RNA sequence: CCUAAAGAGUAACGGAGGAGUACGAAGGUGCGCUCAGACCGGUCGGAAAUCGGUCGCAGAGUAUAAAGGCAAAAGCGCGC
RNA sequence: GCUUGACGAUCAUAGAGCGUUGGAACCACCUGAUCCCUUCCCGAACUCAGAAGUGAAACGACGCAUCGCCGAUGGUAGUGUGGGGUCUCCCCAUGUGAGAGUAGGUCAUCGUCAAGC
């Protein structure tokens, strides 16, 4: 389970999600990836998840990389309290995710065991996902 | 050099005085051999009158002591008079008030201009 | 230098045991005899 | 909950912009600290306050050394 | 005095040892600050005029004490207080000293078959240390305090440390 | 063959190039370069997009037909939809017999599987880069850069330094004195 | 200080910190000077004291929170 | 018309780095501390009296884009007004339009006065 190690401020704001992924769209590392197509977040949990029955299906050389670093932090408010008196303490970190984002990216092996490892991440992930290889420009 | 770059920053904040007021400004330079003195208009643009030991009356070798500034800063005050100046501001440019300046500046107070 | 505040300095002689004489000015006030020197020191010769 | 605190509005800022026409002793600009620096006809107050010495126009140039900007007043 | 021995035939020599083109360029001496920095005295105060008063001795100029630039605890200091006393001496008064040092009081400390050539800096600077004050002369051994360490530097207009060795080449300084 | 046909775009804009590839699936595109003004001009989209597939296509030179008129030109920059992935807009540069011009030539690994870190140690390739930035004359502008790992022991690294370029050509990062690595050999991940 | 939506203003048992003093010099003025830090050499201290040199430009400082300022330094020293 | 010095306009397209180069005059270094003045010590700095030396350093001029700094066109993001949808978000008509990156540029441009050439 990702998150900072220390954080300048303890809680935030909801905010919201807009736009495209102009950056961190482009396969950097690795030769194939996992590409965002819907937006939503991953809650750092699913990563890890994702990850775990990305590399156990592998598990024979490859490298592997994880483009994306859940650092929002979300509260809950307990569960009988009415509302106000303050705001709710922290539960987990969640990262914001974009239509075009890459997440994994992988290396050394086939392209097409590229493409029965990215459907078993896929599967554990709650947003629509694509997969791209690496272009010139 | 250090000397030079060090005295042109003590000379600037009487510099800024004297245009945030808008005065006539005396501005004496000062060397191993030869003094300067010059006359500023008003904002920095145009100078009025000059004079120095360079002139071709004061070529004569002993031009670095306290009685060559003497002759200059009350020649200057001869100078200024036909410009129509009066009532400027004295700058020493960073040189201590203390000697060859000092004698050059008194020169101009009995020279006619008044500081 | 300043004035009066200085311990006063004097050109005073120096002599040593090896038959040598050099002039230095210092603040003695008074002759010494001195029994090693560069011109007899073992290390400064050879030894 | 151990928050609610919070102090009155200053009411800072430009009061008079460009162009516009000043009369001595007017207030130019309410400041913390020189983020405008006083140029011709314009002083500075002890809280950093740029108000007016003469009349005319508000001129906000930036210019010299250091890119500060300056407030100024030039004839109407 | 040593001012004689170097303009007169140290610089000429000097010259041509280092292929120089120009007299200004030949590499010279500029100014000797000594020192002493006492790490006692914090409890104590009562030295630090005794520390004063033997250093006029050695150099016939007074000295001034400097100060703490910092608190740090480690050392139990606080900023602002007195740690050591300093010197500088230039021209002529430097000279002097340095042929008292040469050959009035260092053939004569304890011991050493020389000093290290590899005390410079990158920038033709030599510093050496003394263990001992009594090397000097003008200190008596039965009127003394505790023995304290003065420090001596040397500031020349040497480029590098490849002819500043060779202008302490010159003076006689026994390097090993 | 390395061929693309262009008509002049004369609307500008958001809302018109919005059009462009919503109605008429064309693409918008610019010509800069030589000792001549920009140009603005338009291109099929299932032309351009057959041309990328090519391992050459940003290393080679093309002959884009720009209406009647023919010209010399190297594709420079590319825009793509972030999601989607299809090209949105398009500028090359122009190519002059005599000037010096900076392209990305990939970089094509060779006998991987002689590799001694590999037989020998059992070790793993990772390439780290697998492209250049090089400034050359266009009459030498190479298609790849020929990497080789033949005689690699397990643990070494391959910087810029250490291929081979073809004559007249600069590794621009080498000469800027940054040589980074281009791949290595590592013992096995677990 | 943020919320606060690039003039001002703007709420919640919203998110974060401080105050209920200090100073006869820590005020005025004239004159003078630049920091933190790194590295090299140097007697005991030694990663870090005092010293010399090079680099650096504000990463220092500001009686006291944070924000906005600071070369005519608003920072540091001395005389009156 | 050129060189030097002083004062300004303007604050990197004007800066940094590298190389060459100037001493007839100016400038700097320079010689000395009697005298004016000075150092919480010291003629280092400040000051004074000068004329044997040297352009070594500093400074000025002339070169190079290596770093820095400027920087299009085109496209993209955002956005006021009116209208839509599958409405946590986007699309259409119209007006507006960056930041970053690319082609490229830059080793500045002026005014007054004084001595010379
Ligand atoms: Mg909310
Ligand atoms: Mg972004
Ligand atoms: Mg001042
Ligand atoms: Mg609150
Ligand atoms: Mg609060
Ligand atoms: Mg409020
Ligand atoms: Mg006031
Ligand atoms: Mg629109
Ligand atoms: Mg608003
Ligand atoms: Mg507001
Ligand atoms: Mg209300
Ligand atoms: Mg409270
Ligand atoms: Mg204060
Ligand atoms: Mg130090
Ligand atoms: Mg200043
Ligand atoms: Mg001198
Ligand atoms: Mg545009
Ligand atoms: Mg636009
Ligand atoms: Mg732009
Ligand atoms: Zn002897």
């Amino acid at each position: 389970m990702l998150q900072p190690k220390r954080t300048k401020f303890r809680k935030q704001m909801t905010g919201h999600n807009r736009g495209l992924a102009h950056r961190g769209s482009k396969v950097s590392f690795g030769e194939y990836a996992l590409k965002a197509t819907s937006r939503g977040r991953l809650t750092a949990r699913q990563i890890e998840s994702a990850r775990r029955a990305l590399t156990r299906h592998v598990k024979r050389g490859g490298k592997i990389w994880i483009r994306v670093f859940p650092d929002k932090p979300v509260t809950k408010k307990p569960l009988e309290v009415r509302m106000g008196k303050g705001k709710g303490g922290v539960e987990y970190w969640v990262a914001q995710i974009q239509p075009g984002k890459v997440l994994y990216e992988i290396e050394g092996v086939s392209e097409e065991l590229a493409r029965e490892a990215f459907a078993l991440a896929a599967a554990k992930l709650p947003l629509a996902t694509s997969f791209v290889k690496r272009t010139v420009m | 050099s250090v000397k030079k770059e060090t005295r042109l920053r003590r000379a600037r904040k009487a510099r800024l005085k004297m245009r945030e007021l808008e005065t006539v400004r005396l501005c004496v330079y000062r060397s191993s051999q030869h003094i300067y003195a010059q006359v500023i208009a008003a904002d920095g643009g145009k100078v009025l009158a000059s004079a120095s030991t360079l002139d071709k009356d004061l070529r004569e070798g002993a031009t670095g002591n306290i009685d060559a500034a003497k002759k200059v800063g009350q020649l200057v005050a001869e100078r200024a008079k036909a410009a129509g100046v009066t009532q400027v501001a004295f700058d020493r440019s960073g040189f201590k008030y203390h000697g060859r300046v000092k004698a050059l500046a008194d020169a101009a107070r009995e020279g006619g201009l008044e500081f | 230098m300043k004035a009066d505040i200085h311990p006063t300095y004097e050109a005073i002689e120096a002599t040593c045991s090896c038959g040598n004489v050099i002039k230095t000015r210092s603040t003695l006030c008074k002759p010494i005899h001195l029994d090693v020197c560069s011109e007899c020191h073992p290390f400064y010769t050879g030894k | 909950t151990r928050n609610g605190r919070d102090s009155e509005s200053k009411r800072l800022g430009v009061k008079l912009f460009g162009g516009q026409a000043v009369k001595a002793g007017n207030i130019l600009v309410r400041q913390r600290g020189t983020k405008f620096h006083a140029g011709y006809g314009v002083g500075l107050g002890k809280d950093h306050t740029l108000f007016a010495k003469v009349d005319g126009v508000v001129k906000f140039e930036t210019k010299g050394a250091f890119g500060r900007k300056y407030v100024s007043i030039v004839a109407a | 005095r040593l001012k004689e021995i170097y303009r007169k035939e140290i610089a000429p020599k000097l010259k041509e040892e280092l292929q120089l083109a120009n007299v200004m360029e030949v590499p010279r001496v500029t100014k000797i600050t000594l020192n002493m920095g006492l790490g006692e005295a914090v409890g104590d105060k009562k030295i630090i005029e005794n520390a004063v008063a033997d250093l006029e001795k050695i150099t016939g100029q007074k000295p001034v004490v400097t100060y703490a630039r910092k608190s740090i605890a480690g050392f139990k200091i606080r900023e602002g207080w007195p740690i050591g006393v300093k010197v500088t001496l230039r021209s002529d008064r430097m000279y002097e000293f340095l042929d008292r040092l040469l050959s009035i009081s260092l053939p004569r400390v304890r011991d050493f078959r020389g000093l290290n050539a590899k005390s410079f800096d990158g920038r033709g600077n030599y510093s050496m240390g003394v263990k001992e004050q009594i090397i000097f002369p003008e200190i008596d051994y039965d009127k003394i305090d505790a023995l304290r360490g003065l420090d001596i530097t040397l500031t020349t207009t040497a480029r590098t440390d490849d002819e500043g060795r060779a202008l302490l080449r010159a003076f006689k300084f026994p390097f090993r | 063959d390395f061929i693309l046909n262009a008509q002049v775009r004369s609307d500008l804009g958001k809302g018109a190039s919005r059009r462009l590839r919503r109605n008429a699936g064309l693409v918008p595109a610019v010509v800069y370069g030589g000792d001549k003004e920009p140009q603005s001009v338009t291109l099929e989209l299932r032309e351009i997009a057959k041309l990328l597939e090519n391992e050459a296509a940003f290393s080679h030179v093309i002959a884009l037909n720009v209406g009647g008129a023919k010209e010399t030109v190297l594709i420079k920059a590319l825009q793509r939809h972030p999601a989607k992935g299809f090209v949105m807009h398009a500028d090359f540069l122009r190519v002059v017999a005599d000037h010096k011009l900076t392209a990305h030539v990939p970089l094509h690994f060779i006998n991987e599987e002689v590799a001694v870190g590999v037989k020998q140690a059992g070790g793993e390739i990772s390439h780290t880069i697998s492209e250049v930035e090089v400034s050359c004359l266009p009459k030498d502008l190479p298609e790849f850069i020929e990497v080789d790992m033949a005689k690699v022991e397990l643990g070494q690294i391959v910087h810029l330094s250490d291929l081979k370029a073809p004559k007249g050509v600069e590794l621009v990062q080498l000469a800027h004195g940054n040589d980074l690595a281009v791949a290595n050999i590592h013992a096995s991940r677990v």
